[PDB]
Formats: C-alpha cells, structure tokens, sequence
RNA sequence: AGCCAGGAUGUUGGCUUAGAAGCAGCCAUCAUUUAAAGAAAGCGUAAUAGCUCACUGGUCGAGUCGGCCUGCGCGGAAGA
C-alpha cells in the first residue's frame, strides 16, 4: 500500500551517492525479473518514516518513477552505522 | 574481569582502529547499547557496565556481553627508561568502533532498558547511544 | 546550595530557572534540592 | 460521622479491659476517656460476643467525656478465628497458608450492611474474599 | 496551564504489629455502590488522624505536550 515516488539516478558511484546522501536522499536499486537493474534515488525522511512500519518489509511496495509504477519488494537495506539513517535500499521486483 | 583463557602471543602490538564496526545490528536480544565514540574498553569497564545494568534491571532479563577484550595492553613501570624491552601486560581492552553494539538485553520492557543503558553507559569511555531489534 | 556541573530535578517540586546565564534548581519542597551551575 | 475532631480507632482484642501494654495514652491524647474503655464499653460489647478489636468513632463532645455506640465486628479477628495457625499470615499468598469456607462468609456480609460499600449479596461476598486475598486465605468454592 | 468541587469501604488486612490502626514490616495488591479512587503516589506522626495528588465534573475558548535529526551558542573552566 505504499507508494514511493522515485527517480532514476544519471550519476553513480560512492562520489556521486556521498553527494546524494547530504542532499537528504539515497541511492536505491530495483532488480530482479528479467529486465535490467534500475538505478533509483529515493528521497530519504518519506522512505525512514514509512520504513518504521512493519509492514514496509513484508507487504508489496509500489514504486512510481518517471511516472510508471513497479510492484517491488524490499530485499535488503544498508542502514548508516551509528545514525537512525539509511544508505540503500535493495527492492526485488514482484 | 573478561579476558581469553589462553592466548598465542603474549604481547600484541599497538596497530590503529580505524573504520567502522562490524557487529552492528541487535542480533541476539531486543534492545542494544551501540557505541557511537572510538575508543577503546578495558575489561573493568566491561564489568562495571554489566554490574550497573545486571542490578538495574534486575535479575530478570538477559544480558549478552557483545565484545570482548582480547588485545593485551603493556606499561611500563614507574623511574624506568626508554627502551630494554617492550613493557608487562596490564590489562586487555577491546578496540572499539562506531557502530559496535556493546551490549544487549531481552526480557524486560524497552523503558527498563532505557535506564539499565543509562546507568551502564556511564560507566564506558565512549559516547554511545540506545538501539532497537529492526526487522531487515 | 550545592554547585554541581549537573543539575538536575531531583523532586517533582524542583524548577529549573536560569538566572544571570547561571542554570539553576529552585524547589519549594525541601531546601536542601538548591543547586546551582550546570 | 462529622468533620474531624477527636476521633481515632485504635485497641486490641477486647476480651479484657482497658489494655494498658499496648496503647495506653493512645486512647488518652485526644479527650477519649481512660474509664469508659473498662466497664461501660465492656456493658456495650456483651451485647453480642467478646474476644474482637473494635475500630470505632469516639466523637468527643462538649459532654462528661463523650458518647458511644459499637456497630460493627471487624473482618481481621472474625477471618483470624477460623483460618489456620495463630501466629499470623507473613508471605500468605505465595504458599497455601490459610483456608475458609464461603458460606459462613455469605452470611456473615449478609449481617454486616452499615460499614461496607455495595448494595448487593455477590457485590460485597469477594469483597471479604478480596479480604481473603490479603492474608492468603485459600477460598473453599 | 490556572480556578471551583469529589477522591471511600473490608482496611485495626495479619505483621517481630513493644506504638504502624495506608505512614522504621513483608506478602499480597483485590472487589463495589461510582464520572472516579492507590489495602495509599509525596509529606507527616507516641498513634490513628491530618492534607495534597493519581482520576472525574463545572469555568475556561486556541493551541498544547514530549521525543528525534540538526546549525550556532551557555555552564563545566583555578596559578603564581
């Protein structure tokens, strides 16, 4: 029931993802199926208020990026090490 | 005091402790005592933190220790010179990093945990901060 | 009074105030809950 | 009774008179009368059975000492005097310690209506049974 | 947040009760007429008692309460 508004990352690498971070966002991928992985950049408070639900981990996620939507599943996030903040976000396509 | 029953080397050498931790999730309990400061622990800072939470929260709960000393800190003595020796083994520390869970505790009500951390963390060098079991 | 470098509220009673840049514990319950310089 | 003046409630077992050990002036620091402990409150307590403290309201007027009525028997001494050993409860509850029957529990707190607070039978019977719970005393269903 | 009201009974619950009768004690920690109430949260006793509160009603007529992430600051801070 979630719905995550996205966008597709132009730029990559830990440059490029470090700039994103203090822009208060963070990188993210979609892969799975069988289509090529998609780089996405999340906007970070919407995704840390949304991912302290328990249901963030278990039910289907809606991603809406260049104005498509991919029902995605969150596979595996990095979490910062000492802060209550995100590094990425791994979603497997559903 | 925590130290290993038996070692292969008697004495370590200094190295450095750069870079983040790895023991970073609350992996056996429900509430953790994360470092947030460097540092380092000795054994008798170990103890004390675990007196101070084991009398806070009464013998109900569990505690698990999460970090270990293993690294054999040497002085020398006093009105001695340079040199003639690497020093004697006083005690152990742990190398700690930020993102280290120091300690974890299940079985209590997360206000509990609250004040056992509290008193514990005063008892610790290093600027630290409470955590919650997260699912993933 | 007690200069301590934590003050702090040790009774329901107890009111932190700070006076002349100074952070201070006024309580009206008992005298001896006075501190002053945290 | 009124606002507060002069009254208190304090003795032990009343099967004697006037207990000097354990109170004393107790009953002597408001204008409760020594006297009026030995024959008369003895003259008002035959009335129905002796050997039960009784916590009461000695309203102390502008009068000789005061007047008096006794109204109710306690429920410590009436579930101390069939319950099990004499000493007393200690840790009751988390053992099996003491033990009474409900029955005479039912009619008595069918007898006492003036000192309680409810106005039906099972309303007040686990009352006394909450009473039962203080001092451990294992209800017989 | 102020302000005006109510906030008990078994409950001396037994205590090692020398006085604890909620108050130097431990186990319990119940149930009811009731909007609401703890066998008493704070003080307090030779000792009950004395008050306030925890909760509820009225007055009040617009915000308020407490956490988190942060920038800059305050105290901690005494020498010839």
């Amino acid at each position: 029931m979630f719905t995550i508004n996205a966008e597709v990352r132009k730029e990559q690498g830990k440059g490029a993802s470090r700039r994103l971070r203090a822009a208060n966002k963070f990188p993210a991928i979609i892969y799975g199926g069988k289509e090529a992985p998609l780089a996405i950049e999340l906007d970070h408070d919407k995704v840390m208020n949304m991912q302290a639900k328990a249901e963030f981990y278990s039910e289907v996620l809606t991603i809406v990026v260049d104005g498509k939507e991919i029902k995605v599943k969150a596979q595996d996030v990095q979490r910062h090490p000492y802060k209550p903040k995100l590094q990425h976000i791994d979603f497997v396509r559903a | 005091m925590l130290q290993p029953k038996r070692t292969k080397f008697r004495k370590m050498h200094k190295g450095r402790n750069r870079g983040l931790a790895q023991g970073t999730d609350v992996s056996f309990g429900s509430f953790g005592l994360k470092a947030v400061g460097r540092g380092r622990l000795t054994a008798r800072q170990i103890e004390a933190a675990r007196r101070a939470m084991t009398r806070a929260v009464k013998r109900q709960g569990k505690i698990w220790i999460r970090v270990f000393p293993d690294k054999p800190i040497t002085e020398k003595p006093l009105a001695v010179r340079m040199g003639k020796g690497k020093g004697n083994v006083e005690y152990w520390v742990a190398l700690i990093q930020p993102g280290k869970v120091l300690y974890e505790m299940d079985g209590v009500p997360e206000e509990l945990a609250r004040e056992a951390f509290k008193l514990a963390a005063a008892k610790l060098p290093i600027k630290t901060t409470f955590v919650t079991k997260t699912v993933m | 009074m007690k200069v301590r470098a934590s003050v702090k509220k040790l009774c329901r009673n107890c009111k932190i105030v700070k006076r002349d840049g100074v952070i201070r514990v006024i309580c009206s319950a008992e005298p001896k809950h006075k501190q002053r310089q945290g | 009774a009124k606002k507060v003046q002069a009254y208190v409630k304090l003795q032990v077992a009343a099967g004697m008179a006037n207990p000097s050990p354990p109170v004393g002036p107790a009953l002597g620091q408001q204008g409760v009368n020594i006297m009026e402990f030995c024959k008369a409150f003895n003259a008002k307590t035959d009335s129905i059975e002796k050997g039960l403290p009784i916590p009461v309201v000695i309203t102390v007027y502008a009068d000789r000492s005061f007047t008096f009525v006794t109204k109710t028997p306690p429920a410590a001494v009436l579930l101390k005097k069939a319950a099990g050993i004499k000493s007393g409860s200690g840790k009751p509850n988390k053992d099996k310690v003491g033990k009474i029957s409900r029955a005479q529990l039912q009619e008595i707190a069918q007898t006492k209506a003036a000192d309680m607070t409810g106005a039906d039978i099972e309303a007040m019977t686990r009352s006394i049974e909450g009473t039962a719970r203080s001092m451990g005393l294992v209800v017989e269903d």
